[PDB]
């Protein structure tokens, strides 16, 4: 919310806070009681940026699907780390073709 | 992924999935870190408009600029590929002399002036491009043109002359 | 989770203390080191420098309470000759 | 009042000016037009008040 | 016309008179002070030293030889301090719109328009960064209102003053169009 | 013996420079900072020593509408 | 947790103390004023309750 | 009651109580000037309270009219 | 101006070691506080729920300035206790303008006026109060969590130092030690609460927290449960600092141990700043829509504190025999009324809250002045009672027992009626001002559904009136155990007073006995101004109550 981050630049969740301040100030007044009800989803995104609960929930099911989807399929030839570490290198074209199965 | 500096990273996660065919492909820049610094002032002499347009498109569309600004980024990597291509076509010897200097000098520009001045000579003759640093003070010699560099580790020999465009 | 445990330690210093007015001095500072430590670890999580600064000012007020606290404890000892609590 | 009016509306001008990535800051001219209307309305009320009661 | 006269969000305060500036520069505050502002500051400033001398005569301190001279110096500094703060705070509330300011609205309109037609930046040129100018402005906006607790003064040439500057430009335009016809007439 | 500042201001300053030198010249140096702020900067602008422009600490985005470039397109690739 | 590099935000990176300094003396300088006064009170008060004057 | 009257008397009452608390004599001739001074301060404070009263009356008047717009304008928008 | 005052006074007291130079530094602290009143008085020409200043870390409000000036004047009245000698010598021969202005009186004043008394010798005492006042007027105007924390510590730390400044009393140093050790734990609670606020909201600004609470108050992944849990820990620390039961055991002990001069200041100033700050926090944390948020309202801790403070404060005070312990418990029963008005958040309760705080701060001040003046009065009296002989710090707290006030009506009748008028105001008997305060708090509670608490409050008000009447019965229903000093009136015992003129020539000599020694005018006049305000409020109520009605009209406006 402050606007100042660790590296001298701005804070990561400051855009969401201004998107939430702008919503409340330009949609809610004393004339209209429920205008602040457009700030609900905007406030959720701000709380998500700071804490990352819904993304954690999403990436915790998707990772449970993939890990048992790639646990039962047949494995032909797993590329070794040394092969991956030569990927995209100008004299190791053989390893890159193996990695990308082209 | 997040822009946070990592403290306990022990593994790398690579995704071999290719970009979709909908998005026009672009050959990527292949110059390493020191070749880029040697050609940095040349690139912004030519691609400044494309470099500034790309940064403006992103500013114009907040939170959505990695997407929706993809054509502009391809324009910048083509402008810079033409500078890197042009320098190799005419100044290859002077270019490699300067960037190999910067390799052993902490990539600090004031540490390789004799090599830079020769490259600036060849690029201005061959490509009519000129190193310009904007908003420099007016009451003194430009730092990139001074016969003496105070913070240089090795002294600049007096016969090594700074390249003034026209003398 | 370490921040909450270390907060308990400061609390429990107040639970087990019938005679040490010095451990009451100590546990207040353990409690301050929990709260500053919690602020700091959440600041790293949110990329905010204000959490770091708020820690700094907690550390400066914490030292000042030690000066006022040990100064008053000196004034008491001069006329008492004992920090003990008869019980 | 169930509505809060910011005592410091100048926090919309907050934020680091350094190491700013393109697109990071939001387009807040809808906000500045709110506050412009608020200043112009208040200038009008006093204008309409100490000029129609000064005659 | 810069096409944007209200460039920053500013706080509107409910007051009875027109706002000239959220954050007047120190010299403008001095320069607009009416001669009553000087009488009042001097009157308050002498009061703390004179209150202290009055107390010593009516209810003597019984202090030693040099003690009252020392106290007279301190009461005198506080009087010059409180006296100047009151004089400054009296002038600057006309800028804020919290005091009748008909005189200073005219003096403000003239000078600010005379600056526009001279090509001058409306609020002057700042050696500070646009970002440090915005920090300075947020610190000093309506700060004379906190003088009894904390002293602050504006010594920066920022362009954030809470007012829509279209009127100064509009009046410059209407004044330029008036002078041009006169020159064309003769 | 030792003078009094508010009776003899100049005479106290000589005694303090001679008898309390570290203390006296501390207040002197501390006052020179306030003076150097007041004096050199206007004299610098008199001799034409213009302050250097600030260095960029963010990407320098130019103001105004986008320029509508043409060049370096997908066909050129 | 996953992290990736950025270039526009890495132009002139500051150490945490320079980032604290960029704002500690300007934007949030009221916090410095109160702290200066808390330390100043802990000086005067603790000296006055312990020492015998003169 | 009259404010200038109440406050003038309040200052005269304050002098009588002070002498009673001190147990000093009320009405000695060389100190009778105190009653005029205490009364004059009571007069002055009260001329200041009359200015306070005048302004508060304008404010409470305005507010009771504002609450009578908010209640009115809301009823106007509820007629739809 | 408070900051320019501290620095200038600090520099002057830093280069002096003279203790005779304290009475004058306290006089300048009164003149210094007068310039602050001239500056905040002129900062009241606007309508706003608030203006954030100095980067949003501070705010200014009409309620903020009024309280800043009230704080400064309550401070100027306590400062008089250390700026004027306790007793004076008056003769009708030196009583006119020409005399008090152009003539002079010379006599041996040291033992009459207690020139080298303890309260006349600390040089930093005017400075320490000014650092407490600074923390109080900052707490009123704090817009950020850090600002709250830094202000509360500035005020708390200076209260501990004031409570330890009589360095040569075993009682005073004991009390400062109890205050710091229980006060430091209270600060952890205030720090824990603010930390848990920022760590869940990402913000330290109160207005952002108010808006996050505003958007939540609508009748899924991120419930805002933290706000009511954080503010309940947060209010626990502030409950301790104002000594509300259950966190009240510290006040009777600290208020009785420290010197009476000091307990005037410490037992008034901290409540005024803490209670004004809480009111704004209660208004913007309200749940307009009955949802699950209002079930965990932090305001319930204030409702339970008020209920417990009404009982504890009035029941435990029945068996006190020490007057300062009695007055400490009486203050706990008055915060049970202040806390109920705060807990019911209505337009009527806030107006009744504002009145109760100001008038109670004004009346308990009279109760402290009357006590200090009675202590100074017994200088010309002697006693043979064996119990008074064994009291401790008989110089720092001259009146310690309620039995030392037996037959004071016989010694000083109007001082006894001033203490009667003030105590009957604590009871809440009409036409006294303290009635009109409890009337408003009860009407606010009854109008909004707090009938159960009102019946409890009027029950304890009967119980609390028992120990107030014991003080009245003791001063008037009995004969004094204090007799006039026989030597002061010995016929042969007289002190010679010389009347001079402008050029120091004798105008007259006079022979004076102890009958010519009185209370000093600053104390007598201050007592009579407040006793008269309590007794004559029904004829002078429009400006005071109207100020409150306008102030709450803005806080609730729109
Ligand atoms: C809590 C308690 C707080 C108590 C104090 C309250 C302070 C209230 C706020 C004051 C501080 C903030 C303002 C200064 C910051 C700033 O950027 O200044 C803008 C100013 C120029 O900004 P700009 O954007 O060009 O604005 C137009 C200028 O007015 C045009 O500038 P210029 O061309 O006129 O510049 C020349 C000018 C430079 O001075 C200024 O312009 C501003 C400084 C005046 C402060 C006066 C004292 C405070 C009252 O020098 C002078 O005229 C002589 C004064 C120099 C300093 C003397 C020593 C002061 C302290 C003595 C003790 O910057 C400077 O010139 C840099 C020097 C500033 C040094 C200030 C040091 C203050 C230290 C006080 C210690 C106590
Ligand atoms: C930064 C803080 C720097 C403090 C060190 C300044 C030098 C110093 O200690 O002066 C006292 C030093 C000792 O002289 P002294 O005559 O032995 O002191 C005993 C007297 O009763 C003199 O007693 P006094 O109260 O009349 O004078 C003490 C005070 C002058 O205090 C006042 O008269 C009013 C207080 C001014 C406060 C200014 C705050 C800003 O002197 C200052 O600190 C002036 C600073 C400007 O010399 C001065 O009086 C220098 C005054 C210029
Ligand atoms: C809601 C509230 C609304 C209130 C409405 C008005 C109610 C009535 C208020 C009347 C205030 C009278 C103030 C002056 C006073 O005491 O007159 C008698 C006063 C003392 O006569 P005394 O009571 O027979 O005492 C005999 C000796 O002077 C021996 O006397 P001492 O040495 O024991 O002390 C003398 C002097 C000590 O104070 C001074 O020396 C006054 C310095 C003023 C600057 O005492 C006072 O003046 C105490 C005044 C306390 C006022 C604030 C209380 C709260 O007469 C004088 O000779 C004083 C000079 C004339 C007055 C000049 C200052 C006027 C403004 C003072 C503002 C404070
Ligand atoms: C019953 C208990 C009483 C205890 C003793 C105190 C009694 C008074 C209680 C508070 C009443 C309100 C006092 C507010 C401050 C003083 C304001 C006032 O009366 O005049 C304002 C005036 C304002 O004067 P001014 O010159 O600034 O006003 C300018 C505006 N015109 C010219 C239109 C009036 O007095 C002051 O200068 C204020 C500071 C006075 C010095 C300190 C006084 C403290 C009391
Ligand atoms: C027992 C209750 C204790 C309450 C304590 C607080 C009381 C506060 C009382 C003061 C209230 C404000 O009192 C106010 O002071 C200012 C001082 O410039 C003056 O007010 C004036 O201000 C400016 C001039 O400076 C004018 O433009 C304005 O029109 C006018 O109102 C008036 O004198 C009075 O309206
Ligand atoms: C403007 C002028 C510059 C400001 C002043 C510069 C600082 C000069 C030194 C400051 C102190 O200057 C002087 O120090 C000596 C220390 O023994 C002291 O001088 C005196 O101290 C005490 C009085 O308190 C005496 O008992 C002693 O005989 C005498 O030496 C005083 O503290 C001060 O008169
Ligand atoms: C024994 C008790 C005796 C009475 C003690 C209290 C008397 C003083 C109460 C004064 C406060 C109420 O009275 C009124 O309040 C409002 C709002 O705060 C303020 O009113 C102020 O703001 C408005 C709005 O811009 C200005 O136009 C006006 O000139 C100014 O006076 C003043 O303060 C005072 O005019
Ligand atoms: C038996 C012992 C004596 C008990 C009674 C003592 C006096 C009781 C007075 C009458 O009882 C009183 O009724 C009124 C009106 O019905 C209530 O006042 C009411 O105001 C609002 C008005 O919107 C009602 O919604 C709410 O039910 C209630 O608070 C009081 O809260 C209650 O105290």
């Amino acid at each position: 919310a402050s606007g100042y981050g660790l590296n001298g630049g701005p804070s990561r969740c400051f855009p969401f806070w201004q998107e939430l301040l702008a919503c409340y100030v330009t949609n809610s007044s004393e004339d209209n009681p429920d205008g602040k009800n457009k700030c609900i989803p905007v406030m959720e995104d701000y709380y998500e940026c700071l804490h990352h609960r819904k993304e954690a929930a999403r990436v915790r099911a998707l990772q449970a699907a993939y890990r048992e989807a790639e646990a039962k399929k047949l494995q032909e030839n797993p590329p070794t780390a040394g092969q991956i570490r030569n990927l995209g290198l100008l004299n190791k074209e053989e390893d890159t073709k193996k990695v990308h199965c082209a | 992924m997040a822009t946070r500096k990592p403290a306990f990273n022990q593994h790398v996660l690579l995704d071999t999935t290719p970009l979709p065919d909908s998005i026009p492909k672009v050959k990527e820049i292949g110059a390493s870190s020191a070749p880029l610094l040697s050609a940095s002032f040349f690139i912004g002499a030519r691609c400044k408009d494309y470099n500034d347009d790309y940064m403006q498109c992103k500013n114009e569309n907040p939170g959505r600029g990695e997407f929706e600004c993809l054509k502009e980024g391809r324009r910048v990597t083509r402008c810079a590929r033409s500078v890197l291509k042009d320098i190799n076509t005419h100044c290859l010897e002077q270019f490699r002399a300067h960037w190999q200097c910067l390799d052993n000098n902490n990539q600090q520009l004031w540490q390789c002036r004799p090599a830079e001045w020769k490259l600036n000579k060849c690029v201005y003759e061959n490509l009519k491009l000129e190193k310009v640093i904007p908003d420099q003070p007016k009451n003194s010699t430009p730092v990139h043109l001074r016969q003496r560099q105070i913070f240089a580790h090795h002294a600049i020999p007096p016969w090594e002359r700074p390249f003034i465009p026209g003398q | 989770n370490i921040t909450l445990i270390l907060f308990l330690i400061g609390i429990l210093g107040f639970v087990l203390n019938r005679k040490n007015i010095i451990l009451m001095l100590i546990s207040i500072e353990i409690m301050l080191l929990s709260i500053t430590f919690l602020i700091l670890l959440s600041s790293l999580n949110m990329d905010d420098i204000i959490g770091q600064t708020y820690a700094i000012y907690i550390i400066v007020v914490a030292g000042a309470e030690s000066a006022i606290g040990l100064g008053i404890l000196v004034a008491f000892y001069r006329l008492r000759g004992s920090i003990a609590i008869e019980y | 009042s169930r509505h809060i009016e910011l005592k410091y509306p100048e926090v919309f001008s907050h934020g680091s000016p350094f190491n700013v990535p393109a697109g990071f800051y939001p387009n807040l001219d809808h906000v500045i037009e709110h506050y412009r209307k608020q200043h112009l309305e208040e200038e009008e009320r006093k204008a309409k008040k100490l000029a129609a009661a000064a005659a | 016309t810069p096409t944007q006269t209200y460039q920053f969000p500013s706080k509107t305060v409910k007051t009875d008179y027109p706002l000239i500036d959220n954050d007047p520069h120190f010299t403008r505050v001095i320069r607009y002070a009416r001669p009553s502002d000087y009488a009042h500051g001097l009157a308050a400033a002498a009061a703390g030293p004179a209150a202290l001398w009055l107390m010593e005569r009516i209810s003597p301190s019984q202090v030693g030889r040099g003690g009252f001279a020392k106290a007279m110096r301190l009461a005198g500094f506080i009087g010059l301090a409180g006296g100047f703060l009151y004089f400054y705070q009296r002038s600057i509330l006309r800028f804020y719109g919290m005091s009748e300011n008909a005189r200073e609205v005219e003096m403000d309109m003239r000078e600010m328009t005379d600056r526009v037609k001279a090509g001058l930046p409306l609020y002057g040129e700042s050696r500070l960064s646009p970002a440090m100018q915005g920090v300075a402005a947020r610190q000093s906006r309506y700060s004379a209102l906190f003088f009894g607790v904390m002293p602050w003064f504006n010594f920066v040439n920022h362009n954030q003053h809470g007012v829509d500057t279209a009127k100064y430009y509009q009046q410059a335009e209407r004044e330029l169009e008036a002078e041009r016809l006169a020159r064309e007439q003769a | 013996t030792t003078p009094r500042f508010w009776s003899t201001p100049l005479k106290y300053c000589r005694w303090a420079a001679r008898e309390r030198p570290a203390l006296f010249f501390s207040v002197v140096i501390g006052a020179l900072g306030p003076v150097t702020l007041a004096t050199v900067p206007p004299l610098r602008r008199l001799i034409g020593d213009v302050d250097a422009a600030p260095i960029p600490l963010t990407y320098p985005i130019p103001p105004g509408p986008r320029k509508q470039l043409k060049g370096y397109d997908d066909d050129t690739e | 947790f996953i992290t990736s590099k950025i270039w526009d935000g890495a132009l002139a990176e500051n150490n945490h103390i320079s980032s604290i300094g960029n704002i500690m003396y300007t934007n949030y300088n009221v916090w410095l004023i109160l702290a200066s006064f808390i330390l100043l009170l802990a000086m005067v008060g603790a000296i006055v309750i312990t020492i015998k004057p003169r | 009651v009259n404010r200038i009257l109440f406050w003038t008397g309040f200052g005269l009452a304050v002098r009588f109580w002070q002498l009673g608390i001190e147990m000093r004599p009320f009405f000695n001739r060389k100190s009778l000037w105190a009653y005029p001074l205490f009364g004059g301060v009571g007069a002055s404070f009260g001329y200041w309270l009359q200015s306070i009263d005048e302004k508060q009356t304008k404010m409470l008047e305005e507010r009771k009219q504002a609450i009578l717009e908010k209640r009115a304008r809301r009823a106007q928008r509820q007629a739809e | 101006m408070i900051m320019i005052s501290i620095l200038s006074l600090l520099l002057s007291t830093s280069v002096t070691l003279r203790r005779d130079m304290s009475i004058l530094f306290n006089r300048i602290s009164i003149i210094a506080l007068a310039y602050c009143i001239l500056h905040d008085t002129m900062s009241l020409s606007f309508i706003s729920k608030g203006i954030g200043l100095h980067g949003g870390l501070l705010h200014i409000t009409n309620l903020t300035q009024i309280f800043h000036i009230f704080i400064f004047i309550i401070s100027i009245l306590i400062l008089q206790l250390t700026s004027f000698y306790p007793r004076k010598v008056w003769i009708p021969e030196y009583s006119s303008l020409k005399d008090i202005f152009f003539n002079k009186i010379l006599y041996y004043r040291t033992k009459i006026i207690n020139k080298m008394g303890e309260h006349m010798k600390i040089i930093e005492y005017p400075l320490i109060l000014l650092f407490v006042i600074s923390g109080a007027v900052f707490l009123i105007s704090t817009n950020d969590l850090v600002s709250i924390f830094l202000s509360i510590e500035l005020q708390s730390y200076g209260l501990y130092l004031l409570s330890t400044i009589y360095r040569n009393s075993e009682l005073s140093t004991t009390g400062g030690l109890i205050y710091f050790l229980l006060g430091g734990l209270s600060s952890c609670f205030i720090l824990l609460g603010t930390s848990l606020l920022y760590v869940n909201s990402g913000t330290t600004s109160l207005d952002g927290l108010y808006i996050l609470n505003s958007i939540s108050d609508v009748n899924s992944w991120y419930k805002p449960y933290y706000l009511n849990f954080s503010l309940l820990i947060f209010s626990i620390g502030f409950l301790f600092k104002v000594s509300a039961a259950p966190f009240h055991f510290w006040s009777p002990d600290v208020y009785d141990a420290i010197p009476t001069i000091v307990t005037t200041f410490v037992a008034i100033i901290a409540k005024i700043s803490i209670f004004i700050f809480l009111l704004e926090l209660v208004y913007y944390t309200n749940s307009n829509a009955n949802s699950y948020l209002s079930e965990f309202s932090w305001t319930y801790a204030l409702l339970i504190s008020s209920l417990l403070s009404l009982i504890i404060g009035t029941v435990v005070g029945l068996t006190q025999f020490r007057i300062k312990r009695l007055l400490a418990y009486s203050t706990i029963s008055h915060v049970g009324f202040i806390l109920l008005a705060l807990s019911v958040s209505s337009i009527e309760s806030t107006q009744a809250f504002i009145f109760y705080l100001i008038q109670y701060s004004i009346s308990n001040l009279n109760a402290f002045f009357i006590l200090i003046t009675i202590g100074f009065s017994l200088y010309g009296y002697v006693t043979n009672n064996k119990e008074y002989k064994s009291l401790l710090d008989k110089n720092n707290s001259p009146i310690q027992l309620i039995s030392q006030l037996k037959g004071y009506f016989y010694i000083n009748p109007l001082l006894s009626l001033s203490l009667a008028i003030t105590i009957f105001s604590f009871v809440g008997v009409p036409p006294l001002v303290g009635f009109f305060a409890k009337q408003m708090v009860l009407s606010a509670a009854l109008d909004n559904g707090y009938i159960f608490l009102s019946l409890i409050a009027i029950i304890t008000s009967v119980i609390g009136a028992v120990y107030y009447l014991n003080v009245i019965k003791e001063i008037f229903f009995y004969s004094p155990e204090h007799e006039v000093n026989p030597v002061l009136n010995e016929s042969d015992s007289n002190f010679s007073l010389r009347i001079l003129n402008e050029k120091n020539v004798l105008i007259r000599s006079v022979l004076l006995k102890g009958r010519n020694i009185f209370i000093s005018s600053p104390f007598s006049i201050t007592i009579s101004i407040i006793t008269n305000v309590i007794l004559l409020f029904i004829f002078m109520n429009k400006e005071w109550l109207s100020m409150g009605t306008i102030l709450v009209q803005i806080l609730f406006s729109a």
